[PDB]
């Protein structure tokens, strides 16, 4: 995955 | 983008002796790269027998060499534009057949893949 | 029969709604994403249908070799175009490719040829669009202008990341790897850095280099004039700016925010009012002409047992218990929870058969005494009955899952209230006019939507599936695509929200830029034209002794002096000057810390002496009846207690050191000190009445949102997470909170989270409410709703998908209509304000208005023949040519020559490139300074009498001292960043092209004419940005640094915590300054941080306090800056009035 703390890994991953 | 658009010719009529260019190409949306780019060429007699790969590209061209096909197969593409074309030279009867391209262009998700049906004529 | 025989046809309605539910029909199919193999001789019959509608219309018209029939209308062209597309896919061989199924849009305009009454809206759209030429040159003007001052400033400034130096194809090949940078946090944007001090520093062991791409996708930058004109458009339309405001300053430094507060104002202040003043003065003016133009013993028995019936509830207050019933059901509902305990629940499950049965009984008894069906005929009865059938029905099942969103159904008896309250009636009569009398106007704004929304799914739906790895995390669709219909939808609602910019590099990464800035550009524009059209008609439709005595005298002429006055308000700034210095530093610095404690009581004591020589020179009656004279008694008061604890022994203690925490009230003396902010104060306190009678509709109004939020929400947004890394756990492996403490007992790391801004309570729910009106922290609201599974289960990816048309449904009603009745009672309350005063122009002082009626004298007039000449010499045949319109001319189009070749100027260019435009401005230099020195021999004697000949001769002088001076930096003490802002001369020259534009000099003039009434404002929000910098600044600058805190942007400093409350006022981010100071305890931040050397502890958050402090000065900056835009766009009426 990548960190949720990020705008961009909120918008475009399904992880967060 | 359900899946990734292959073009080529259904059938292919060539003269016996004539050289067939199996045409074959693809729009992936990312561009091609070499170490990770993925082709397949397959014969198989008949929609139901046994596919033959007769070249591949991994890193590079890979030529099989196949022993009833011959030296006279060459590649005839480009795949950084799109073309995975294969060249049959001299074409003899026994070429007629099913000729299968596979191709992967990761991270493209959809792997691709042409049929063609040769036919040689007198 | 013939032309006879084929022409009723035409005539009769019933062919006009064949055709009508035809197009309706087929907009539905055009919903369809992949279309299925059985809808195809569908496709055929909506062919066949246009053909005979075209094939009735080429044989009503003329006939026998008779030219053509209806080849005049141009909506008979949209017809020929549609049949002969529908044709050309069935000519045998003619398509293959077809990339033009947009064109299958085009039916779906035929909705306004055949609905009656949207060729008159669209016609009168069309024509409001022709009175904004004027403002779009100076708009595209403006943001040429600005964008060639950033791409001098900032040239590449974006390209510099902080790159490691060796720890174990030299430089292109090192510098090219994307691994030797730094990323913070996974960020995947590549921190930016600057060598100069104010600018953002790199950790240890790194340094900062230009290399790299650029931020966001590359689109992000100030390199190539293109990319500098798109990121000063999204800074005039305030779309995400402020991550362009804090990128450019960490890379440029701190003091390129002068930058951003003059293209703030001048571009997204200005810009925004002459655009809105101009659309409702067309409007204004379309509604005139028009009215204008209007201008220009059964039955028996039955009655024996009726009688009794009607003989009730016509005098008793009966029909007042039932409204006292309401507004007690509203209050049960609202105490609903999350979570609360059985024998609480059952006073909530108990108590809403009881006003359900009461309410059941009620329509029962009023249909025995009125006479059905002529109950059926007031409206509100069948309001009513329809609100008991589905509270009967809600009783009924209770099984529906999940449909029991019909027992927030029960909450809109609140609108029977309306009767009374003569506000929310208001609010009625607005909603109603949407559907009613601009019913035509929503239904061009729902076509728009539709048909943009169909568009982009044909267009680009495709290229996100096929393109998916370039922007998303796991090679799948992002939440915001555009592969079905209902996700585009809700993009194209989001550009009309505001938020264009972050889709559309989503777009052009998967679709050509070309493509998608043709695309989202129309949306902006003809959309937020349509949505500001449908505003202004809902708002111009709805409100259309001998010692004893002789010592009085002595204390009065010391208050009443020149002397005295100009000492204590050089007292209060100093005050409030000091209390600026109290940073985390002020403990390090020990030589202007005992200074500040000097001056604590020096300040003390002046405010009690002055005070006390009020009480003698006025006595307790006079000084007790001045409101401002109460405001300058109870900050002695503060100062008093503060002062007599740390005397009498009470150092520390709960209450003493939260009460020094109030010295930020001292800057609160400066208004009656002056009388810029003594006008404005009392012009927003005269309006008070009319915000509260206003703001009790909106709070009862969103309390109805917040009770059905609490319903479909409050238990649903826990979820557990992998804590070292933060991520939420799959359905697959955490399915609710039973699979999770057996994780957390099995020594995992896990935590049951919660989102910490939700709607598990009403007073929670209203804080969610107000991050989706302003579309600041919606994002993540809308994730949890629509991931929102069950109570105590683990949220899945979009589960509850269409909980988005919640959120929209708020956005509608409780965000543009709850504004449009905000805005309506203002300007109604503007309008007595102005004329119980006499009475004219308020926001203007006294003095300030002799300014405004001269310089109104002076813009409306002009001189006649200043003309001497250079008499009768060589210099007269000179004087001769020079003065022609020839000479003239010939000067605007080689400034435009000008304008062009510095838009050529890119970061990185070649040496030759340089050479060719230092040679090409080295000859217009040479030429500007031949055009001005031969007016200086050829018009001797003044040449300083108008005003463009001085502006012309100070911008050559600066453009040679660019030149002059220049060649000193290259010969002694030297500063690049001079270079770059004495170069920034040359602009004033473009500023040259005004000279002839009339009509852009009309627009510049009357916004010249609101700089004293905005200058009043402009102190009483600069008053309430300096106080509440200095409450955020004592209260939180130790908070963690969480997602908008961090080490360059923050509340530790003065200069920090004034960059942080420039943004919030225009709300920009306030959710994430707001989201680290909700943090309380542990598992969050931690109460022992001890970050010597001070004797503060801890890094966490008061949410008490900060919640007060955001939502408050939300509340006042929208009440202040609304009177921004009225006291502008008031002036543009005022100078189109008198032309
Ligand atoms: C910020 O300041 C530092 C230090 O003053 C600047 O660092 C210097 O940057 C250059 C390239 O920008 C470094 O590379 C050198 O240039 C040749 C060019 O062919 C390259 O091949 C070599 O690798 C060589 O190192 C140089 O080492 C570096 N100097 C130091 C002392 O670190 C930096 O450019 C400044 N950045 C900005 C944006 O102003
Ligand atoms: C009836 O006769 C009265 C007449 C003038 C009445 O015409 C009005 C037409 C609407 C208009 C242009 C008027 C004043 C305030 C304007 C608003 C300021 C607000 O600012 C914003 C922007 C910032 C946001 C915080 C929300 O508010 C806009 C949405 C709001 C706004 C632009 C909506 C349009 C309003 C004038 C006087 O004639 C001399
Ligand atoms: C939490 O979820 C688990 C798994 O869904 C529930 O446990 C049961 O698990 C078996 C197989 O793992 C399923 O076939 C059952 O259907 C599950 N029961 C239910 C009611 O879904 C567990 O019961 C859940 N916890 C609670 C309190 O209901
Ligand atoms: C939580 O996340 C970590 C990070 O992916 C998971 O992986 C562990 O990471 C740590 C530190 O990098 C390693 O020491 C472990 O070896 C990793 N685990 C395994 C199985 O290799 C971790 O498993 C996650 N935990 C939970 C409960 O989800
Ligand atoms: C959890 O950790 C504690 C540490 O004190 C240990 O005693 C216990 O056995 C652990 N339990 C499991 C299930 O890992
Ligand atoms: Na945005």
């Amino acid at each position: 995955c990548c960190n949720c703390s990020s705008k961009w890994c909120r918008d475009h991953s399904r992880c967060c | 983008g359900r899946s990734m658009e292959v073009t080529v010719p259904a059938t292919l009529n060539v003269l016996n002796g004539s050289d067939a260019r199996l045409p074959c190409t693809f729009n992936s949306c990312y561009t091609v790269n070499h170490k990770q780019f993925s082709l397949n060429w397959t014969y198989q007699e008949c929609n139901n027998c046994s596919e033959e790969m007769f070249l591949q590209f991994r890193m590079k061209i890979i030529n099989l060499k196949l022993e009833r096909f011959q030296d006279r197969v060459e590649f005839s593409g480009n795949p950084s534009k799109y073309d995975v074309s294969v060249m049959l030279r001299n074409v003899q009867p026994e070429d007629e057949g099913i000729y299968n391209c596979y191709i992967m262009n990761p991270p493209d998700r959809h792997r691709g893949h042409g049929k063609i049906h040769l036919q040689v004529l007198m | 029969p013939i032309r006879k025989l084929a022409i009723k046809i035409l005539v009769h309605s019933l062919f006009n709604m064949l055709i009508m539910c035809t197009i309706l029909t087929n907009c539905v199919f055009m919903t369809m994403s992949n279309p299925p193999d059985w809808t195809k001789n569908v496709e055929y019959t909506f062919t066949g249908i246009y053909t005979f509608e075209s094939l009735i219309k080429i044989l009503a018209r003329g006939f026998c070799l008779e030219d053509f029939t209806f080849l005049r209308d141009p909506w008979n062209w949209l017809d020929f175009t549609v049949i002969t597309f529908a044709y050309v896919t069935e000519f045998v061989d003619l398509g293959n490719v077809s990339a033009l199924r947009t064109f299958r849009v085009l039916r779906a305009l035929k909705t306004i040829s055949v609905i009656p009454g949207l060729k008159t809206i669209v016609g009168a759209l069309i024509q409001s669009v022709k009175k904004l030429s004027d403002v779009m040159i100076l708009t595209v003007f403006c943001l040429s202008v600005f964008a060639l001052i950033g791409l001098q400033l900032f040239m590449g400034n974006l390209r510099n990341k902080c790159l490691q130096w060796p720890p174990d194809f030299n430089w292109d090949e090192y510098i090219e790897d994307k691994s030797h940078f730094y990323f913070l946090e996974g960020q995947n944007d590549a921190l930016l850095c600057g060598n100069s001090s104010d600018a953002g520093q790199c950790p240890e062991g790194y340094i900062c280099v230009k290399a790299g791409r650029n931020p966001n996708y590359g689109y992000t930058s100030f390199d190539t004039f293109s990319w500098a004109f798109l990121s000063l458009f999204r800074l005039m339309t305030q779309d995400f700016w402020e991550n362009l405001y804090q990128l450019t300053l960490r890379a440029a430094g701190k003091t390129y925010m002068i930058f951003f507060v003059l293209v703030i104002f001048l571009g997204s202040f200005y810009l925004i009012n002459l655009i809105l003043a101009v659309v409702a003065m067309a409007y204004e003016e379309q509604n005139q002409a028009t009215l204008e133009e209007a201008e220009q013993d059964c039955c028996k028995p039955w009655l024996k047992v009726k009688h009794l019936v009607n003989l009730v509830v016509m005098d008793p207050f009966v029909d007042l218990a039932i409204t006292i019933c309401i507004v007690l059901n509203t209050l049960f509902m609202a105490m609903e929870h999350y979570p609360m305990t059985e024998q609480f629940s059952s006073v909530l499950s108990v108590g809403n058969l009881v006003f359900t049965g009461i309410f059941t009984a009620e329509m029962f008894l009023k249909i025995i005494a009125m006479d059905p069906y002529y109950y059926f005929q007031e409206g509100w009865n069948i309001f009513d009955g329809f609100i008991v059938s589905l509270s009967l029905m809600e009783l009924g099942l209770a099984n529906v899952e999940g449909l029991s969103v019909l027992r927030s159904f029960r909450l809109l008896r609140v609108f029977k209230l309306a009767k009374s309250w003569p506000t929310l009636n208001m609010l009625i009569k607005i909603i109603g006019n949407s559907v009613g009398a601009l019913g035509n106007l929503t239904l061009v704004l729902a076509i728009i939507v539709f048909i943009f929304a169909v568009v982009g799914m044909q267009l680009f739906g495709k290229s996100y599936k096929e393109c998916v790895c370039k922007i998303s995390n796991d090679c799948e669709l992002p939440r915001w695509h555009m592969h079905d219909f209902f996700h585009s939808f809700l993009i194209v609602f989001r550009v009309l929200c505001g938020e264009w910019i972050e889709t559309m590099w989503d777009c052009m990464e998967v679709a050509g830029q070309t493509m998608c800035l043709t695309v989202f550009m129309m949306v902006m524009v003809i959309g937020n034209l349509v949505v500001l059209n449908l505003f202004l008609a809902l708002l111009l439709s709805s409100f259309s002794g001998k010692l004893w005595w002789n010592l009085r005298k002595t204390c009065y002429k010391i208050v009443e002096h020149n002397w005295f006055e100009t000492f204590i308000v050089f007292m209060i700034l100093l005050s409030s000057g000091a209390l600026a210095f109290e940073d985390i530093y002020i403990e390090q610095r020990k030589t202007i810390k005992t200074m500040l404690e000097y001056a604590d009581k020096v300040f003390t004591y002046i405010f009690i002496l002055e005070m006390l020589l009020k009480w003698v020179a006025y006595g307790f009656q006079v000084y007790f009846t001045n409101a401002w004279c109460w405001l300058d008694f109870l900050i002695v008061d503060v100062s008093l207690v503060s002062l007599t604890a740390n005397a009498l022994g009470y150092s520390e203690l709960g209450a003493i050191k939260s009460l020094r925490t109030l010295r930020a009230l001292r800057p609160l003396r400066a208004l009656s000190r002056f009388e810029g902010m003594r006008v404005v104060v009392n012009a927003l306190l005269g309006a008070i009445p009319s915000i509260m009678n206003v703001l009790l509709v909106c709070l009862i109004f969103w309390l109805i949102f917040s009770i059905m939020g609490v319903n479909l929400f409050a238990g649903k947004f826990y979820h557990c997470i992998n804590y070292t890394t933060g991520e939420m756990f799959d359905v697959s492996v955490v399915n609710n909170y039973s699979e999770c403490k057996a994780l957390i007992e099995s020594n995992q790391t896990a935590r049951w989270k919660n989102v910490k801004v939700n709607f598990d309570n009403v007073g929670l729910g209203y804080l969610s409410l107000l991050q989706v009106a302003t579309f600041k922290g919606w994002m993540d609201i809308m994730y949890a709703a629509v991931d929102s599974r069950n109570v105590e289960l683990q949220p899945k990816y979009e589960d509850n998908l269409y909980m988005y048309l919640y959120f929209v449904i708020f956005i509608i009603f409780g965000s543009f209509f709850t504004l449009n009745l905000f805005i309506g009672v203002i300007i109604d309350n503007f309008n007595q304000q102005k004329k119980k005063f006499g009475g004219q122009d308020i926001f203007m002082t006294e003095e300030q208005k002799k300014y405004y009626n001269a310089m109104k004298k002076l813009g409306s007039k002009k001189p006649q023949k200043p003309i001497p000449r250079p008499a009768n010499k060589f210099q007269g045949m000179v004087f001769d040519f020079v003065t022609k319109q020839v000479f003239d001319i010939s000067i605007m189009i080689l400034i435009c020559l000008n304008m062009v070749t510095m838009m050529v100027e890119t970061d990185d260019q070649s040496q030759e490139m340089t050479n060719i435009l230092y040679w090409i401005n080295l000859v217009f230099i040479v030429l500007f300074t031949g055009e001005c020195v031969l007016k200086l021999i050829s018009l001797r004697y003044y040449y300083f009498t108008i005003g463009w000949n001085i502006f012309d001769f100070v911008v050559v002088i600066l453009s040679i001292v660019g030149m002059f001076l220049a060649e000193l930096i290259e010969k002694y003490f030297v500063s690049p960043t001079l270079f770059r802002v004495i170069r920034l001369a040359r602009i004033g020259r473009i500023l040259r092209l005004i000279k002839g534009a009339k009509g852009i000099r009309t627009l510049l003039f009357a916004l010249m004419m609101s700089l004293p009434a905005l200058f009043n404002i402009g102190l009483l929000l600069f008053l309430v940005m300096f106080i509440y910098a200095i409450f955020g600044m004592s209260n939180f600058a130790y908070v963690k640094r969480e997602v908008g805190i961090d080490d360059m942007f923050n509340f530790e400093t003065f200069g920090n915590s004034m960059i942080c409350l420039f943004q919030i006022t225009t709300s920009a981010g306030w959710d994430g300054l707001l989201a680290p100071i909700l943090n309380s305890g542990p598992p969050d931040c931690d109460p022992d941080k001890d970050h010597p050397g001070s004797s503060v502890k801890g890094d966490c958050g008061n949410p008490s306090v900060g919640i007060f402090f955001f939502v408050s000065y939300i509340i006042i900056s929208f009440l202040v800056v609304v009177n921004m835009y009225i006291a502008v766009i008031l002036e543009n009426f005022s100078v189109a009035t008198e032309e």
